């Protein structure tokens, strides 16, 4: 084999060792895809492509937000998709629902759960208390909808029910949306993301072990 | 007879091949799966034809010098298989109870340690008969018999089945509790795994000690042979049931 | 940029001990294989030792095997040669030589400075010429011969040509018998077959006078040729 | 407004490109394919000795 | 004014289509219907290049057809010695998301890019002995999806911002910007003469570009979805495109039309990588259904299959001398076929 073609193999083994070490380091961090839309409040959810890292309970999470038909397949292996939505408005709410439907039924995202983040619920509460804008004008089914201020709770439950109804269409149980409510001054979003990721990983492990 | 041994060997070989055909077998759980498959394949290809020819011919052929090891390789491989089942159960429990801390708890440089400790314990148990801890060998080498020394019997039986059985039961019960907490299919799979392990290994590790310590309650020879082949049946079954 | 300094040397009484240091600066010392090569005061260069990347492989010359130990400190970027029981034949000038090994690499490309040390089968390379008087601007050639064929089954012929100017450390000219080392003028060329190689230079210029060594790298040890000399 | 002008200018420039017959194009493509049939290790089974990848 | 311009554009397009049809008297299938068939080809995995720990996205062969490069989502750009399956180099990447890679013809530089909208060019031959970044081309407002080296200081990059760019590595600025696409430019393929290239975009359009003139010359349509891969014919007067509509198309620069369509009713999966053999008789269509196919470029018939990948095939390349074929995939294993 000669020394020239054996020191090359030794160098290859050193490179393999470094690659294994880097991969073991990378496997301990969960990758989150931060999606949404403009003015949806995705900038302040947690206190080219943009990446952020935050550690809670000695667990490090990486969230990547880009700013989507093609490059989304690059995120085929992310642990979860944090879909931020601004529920304060109603005209663009149908656009957000269409975006969520497109993301959920994506060919390259059929096994990824979505940590839905209904942001700026305080502005939704203010709008529904003022009464100037009526959801029934935008969503005619809201008038026939009732909860399972109480009007704020009815509106919130209606939005969540609409999102979950979109999610459950042809879901097959491989991935489940996890709705949440977050205000601008909220600071418990990290814990919610932590719990959602824990549930996602637990479900993935249970599926792997051929259990439920 | 030999057909079951061939089927088990083929299944173990297929499991071993599939454990390296795809890169998805990079997690420690796949390492444990391939460890169990290797143990079962070694057990089959090293003991099953010899056991079959011993049962058919009815007498030792390779000789007492070459059949004493057959009583040590067999126990080594059986202990390796059972400890592999135990470590698989431990991995599943630590993965389910600590889902997002699994990579930082079960890490390489630690799973390899567990695997090597498993093999070391298996070889330590198997060396017993070759360390002089065996019954006085018969003069006629045409007859080859297992060792029923009470100290060796207790040590091997305990450290090969009872402690692994206890750990498997505890870990799988905790896993079942957690799975039911997060919500039948899981029940069916866990129950069939535990039952196929117990119904195959408990009969032998009950008929052997009862004959070792209570000769009055010693069973017959046909049941002893059935219990002896039950372990080989379990070895063949494991690659069928554990991947799926 | 790339710079290897050496410390140690001096006078050592026979049978003593000495620690030679080679500090690297300006390049990734961790990924470079290192060698110690000695040159007698009035003879050719003698290979002493070799250590791979990460200290995973170590070779010694038969002369100093067992008496010499080689080591490297990657965090400190240092190469250590511990010498014990120094015979009177071990006095020489030692050079620590970098060499990286991959497809297309140029081993022995950069040679460090020299450390003087004064103490109070193998493929042998033959350099028939001992001194070739030449005139500037005239194309000349240097012939080298090997005991065994250096052409490998992979089509790679491991022959190296090194130049040593008077009072200057050696540098690589031609590696693997056909390729030209970087920074060397295109005047030099190498040709030949197994056990018969020729280094042909055209339009010889100034500062080209010096010693030329043909080294084999097929296997170990690394036996240098006697080396020819070009003078005005 | 200028986008439409640029688009129509590009279309006019592209419209003047001479197009040869499809038969001639296919013929020269096939000629190039067949003229190098002896230099294609993939098409003709490569000998084991000549194959660098064992 | 807008209506008049729209009508003029429609008339021009109609006249161009009429001219193209007037130049279509026979078909490539009819022309080569009397040619000798390729037959059965069974390439086998000569080498398997393990070491990636994430999905592989791009792979480019070297000129000597011994070295090769691959990029993976784990931030690793690995340069392999395909002969002995030894990793010559392993370059960490600033951005873990890489969708393209390229190997310089001189073998001195490599290129990579992706969602970071930066084209990183690394200098392989250095005194320091490690692979450092030679240049960071910036200016694209979208992810880079393909890049190809022209010289040591001239590289063509295609991005997702509907524009390609001929750069100048010495100064790091776009010498020329190629505009005219309406969607993301998935792939680009240089021509052997290095005076023209092609670019396939998400609008099912393949545009020919003149590097020197810096202006589009021809536009080819006929695909039903995004064009993922494109490759020039060895002759230089043709190219082939692979698209998400599970079809491959052959276009001729001189004929300016679609000659042959390689597709099968059985296949329903999009093409991710396409490359040509040295003689051009074989078209290597890499699919995302875990296997590649070999098409007779003159009979439009399947010649053989290349299975052995457990995940989606992302990149496919043919050695310059035609010795072997590298096929990467999302399962972190790229194989070599011969
Ligand atoms: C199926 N073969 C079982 C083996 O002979 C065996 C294993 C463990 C023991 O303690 C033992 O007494 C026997």
């Amino acid at each position: 084999v000669s020394a020239e073609d054996k020191a090359a193999a030794e160098r290859s083994k050193m490179i393999d060792k470094n690659l294994r070490e880097d991969g073991e380091k990378a496997r301990r961090t969960l990758r989150l895809l931060l999606l949404g839309a403009d003015n949806s409040g995705k900038s302040t959810i947690v206190k080219g492509i943009f990446e952020t890292k935050f550690q809670v309970d000695k667990v490090n999470f990486h969230m990547f937000d880009v700013g989507r038909r093609k490059w989304i397949q690059c995120f085929n292996d992310v642990t979860a998709i944090i879909f931020v939505v601004d529920s304060s408005d109603y005209n663009r709410l149908q656009e957000a629902l269409n975006d969520f439907k497109s993301i959920w039924n994506n060919r390259w995202l059929r096994t990824i759960s979505v940590i839905l983040f209904l942001n700026k619920q305080d502005l939704l509460a203010e709008k529904v208390l003022a009464g100037k804008s009526k959801i029934e004008d935008y969503f005619p089914e809201f008038a026939r909808y009732t909860t399972p201020d109480p009007r704020v709770t009815r509106a919130k439950y209606f939005i969540r029910k609409e999102f979950v109804d979109i999610s459950t269409a042809s879901g097959d149980g491989r991935h489940i949306c996890y709705p949440h409510f977050t205000c601008a001054v909220d600071t418990e979003n990290a814990r919610r993301i932590f719990n959602d990721c824990k549930d996602i990983i637990l479900q993935m492990n249970l599926r792997e072990y051929n259990l439920v | 007879l030999g057909g079951l041994i061939l089927f088990g060997v083929l299944g173990n070989i297929l499991v071993i091949l599939s454990v390296a055909c795809h890169r998805h077998l990079h997690s420690v759980t796949h390492y444990y799966i391939v460890n169990l498959a290797v143990a079962d394949l070694l057990l089959t290809s090293t003991v099953l034809p010899f056991s079959a020819i011993f049962e058919v011919l009815g007498y030792w052929a390779f000789g007492r010098v070459f059949c004493n090891i057959w009583a040590a390789v067999d126990v080594l491989c059986c202990t390796a298989s059972i400890m592999g089942l135990c470590i698989i159960s431990i991995d599943r429990y630590i993965g389910v109870s600590y889902p997002l801390r699994y990579p930082t708890i079960v890490t390489q440089r630690r799973g390899l340690m567990a695997l090597l400790c498993v093999w070391a314990l298996s070889l330590v148990i198997s060396i017993g008969p070759l360390f002089g801890w065996r019954q006085p060998a018969p003069e006629d080498e045409t007859i080859c018999q297992i060792n029923e020394e009470p100290g060796y019997v207790l040590f091997s039986a305990l450290g090969s089945f009872y402690l692994p059985l206890a750990i498997i039961l505890v870990m799988y019960c905790r896993v079942y509790v957690v799975a039911k907490r997060e919500s039948k299919k899981a029940a069916k799979t866990l129950g069939i795994v535990v039952g196929c392990f117990v119904l195959c290994w408990l009969p032998f590790f009950l008929v052997m000690p009862i004959g070792s310590f209570f000769p009055d309650f010693k069973p017959s020879e046909t049941v002893f042979k059935i219990v002896f082949w039950l372990g080989y049946l379990n070895s063949c079954i494991n690659p069928i049931i554990y991947p799926c | 940029d790339v710079q290897l300094v050496e410390s140690g040397g001096g006078l050592v009484q026979p049978g003593g001990s000495r620690k030679l240091s080679c500090s690297a600066s300006g390049f990734a010392f961790s990924s470079f294989g290192m060698h110690w090569v000695r040159q007698a005061p009035e003879k050719g260069l003698e290979w002493v030792a070799y250590i791979s990347s990460g200290s995973g492989t170590i070779y010694y010359a038969d002369t100093v095997k067992g008496r010499f130990t080689i080591s490297r400190d990657d965090p400190k970027n240092t190469l250590f040669l511990q010498m014990t029981s120094l015979r009177s034949e071990d006095t020489a000038m030692y050079y620590c030589v970098r060499s990286i090994y991959y497809y297309g690499s140029s081993p022995f490309d950069f040679w460090g400075q020299g450390t003087t040390l004064t103490v109070s089968s193998d493929i042998v390379m033959t350099q028939a010429t001992s001194s070739v008087p030449v005139t500037p601007g005239e194309s000349v050639s240097i012939s080298c011969r090997s005991s065994k064929s250096l052409l490998h089954s992979n089509g790679n012929t491991y022959l190296y040509w090194f130049l040593q100017r008077p009072g200057q450390s050696p540098q690589l000219l031609i590696y693997r018998m056909s390729n030209l080392a970087s920074g060397v003028p295109d005047r030099f060329s190498g040709s030949g077959s197994g056990t018969a190689f020729t280094l042909t230079i055209s339009r010889l210029e100034a500062e080209d006078v010096g010693v030329y060594y043909c080294m084999q790298h097929l296997e170990y040890p690394l036996t240098f040729g006697a080396g020819t000399k070009l003078e005005l | 407004i200028a986008q439409a002008r640029k688009l129509v200018e590009q279309l006019k420039m592209e419209a003047n490109i001479d197009r040869i017959k499809v038969s001639k194009a296919a013929a020269d493509l096939m000629a190039y394919c067949e003229a190098h049939a002896k230099e294609d290790p993939l098409l003709t089974p490569v000998p084991a000795s000549e194959n660098p990848f064992r | 004014e807008l209506d008049q311009l729209r009508q003029e554009a429609e008339q021009l397009k109609n006249q161009i289509r009429d001219a193209r049809k007037a130049c279509a008297d026979a078909t490539l299938s009819q022309i080569t219907n009397n040619i000798d068939p390729v037959g059965r080809i069974q390439m086998r995995t000569r080498r398997t290049l393990r070491g990636h720990l994430a999905k592989i996205y791009a792979m480019h062969w070297g000129t000597d057809s011994r070295l090769l490069v691959s990029a993976s989502q784990d931030g690793k750009l690995i340069i392999w010695d395909s002969y002995t399956t030894n990793k010559v180099h392993a370059i960490p990447l600033r951005s873990s998301w890489v969708m393209t890679c390229a190997y310089a013809p001189s073998g001195n530089y490599v290129a990579c890019g992706g969602l970071d909208n930066i084209c990183s060019i690394y200098n392989l031959k250095t005194r320091e002995g490690n692979v450092r970044v030679s240049r960071e081309l910036a200016g694209h407002t979208g992810y880079l999806s393909c890049c190809r080296f022209l010289d040591d200081n001239q590289i063509v990059t295609s991005s997702g911002d509907t524009t390609c760019a001929l750069w100048d590595i010495e100064t790091g600025q776009q010498t020329t910007t190629f505009t005219g696409h309406t969607g993301d430019v998935m792939s680009l393929s240089l021509a052997p003469d290095t005076r023209l290239f092609v670019s396939g975009a998400c609008d099912a359009s393949a545009k020919l570009w003149d590097v020197r003139e810096g202006m589009c010359r021809q536009t080819f349509t006929g695909h039903e979805s995004d064009i993922n891969a494109i490759c020039f014919f060895p002759n230089g007067n043709a190219f082939a495109t692979g698209s998400d509509d599970a079809t491959c198309r052959l276009f001729d620069l001189r004929a300016d039309q679609e000659l042959m369509t390689y597709s099968h009713d059985n296949i329903i999966c999009g093409i991710t990588s396409v490359s040509f053999s040295k003689s051009g008789r074989l078209l290597l269509a890499g699919y995302d259904d875990f296997n590649c196919n070999v098409w007779d470029a003159l009979k439009a018939d399947r010649a053989g299959v290349l299975a052995g990948h457990d995940n989606r095939v992302s990149c496919l390349g043919v050695t310059d001398d035609g010795m072997a074929v590298a096929t990467g995939s999302w399962d972190s294993f790229l194989k070599i076929w011969n």
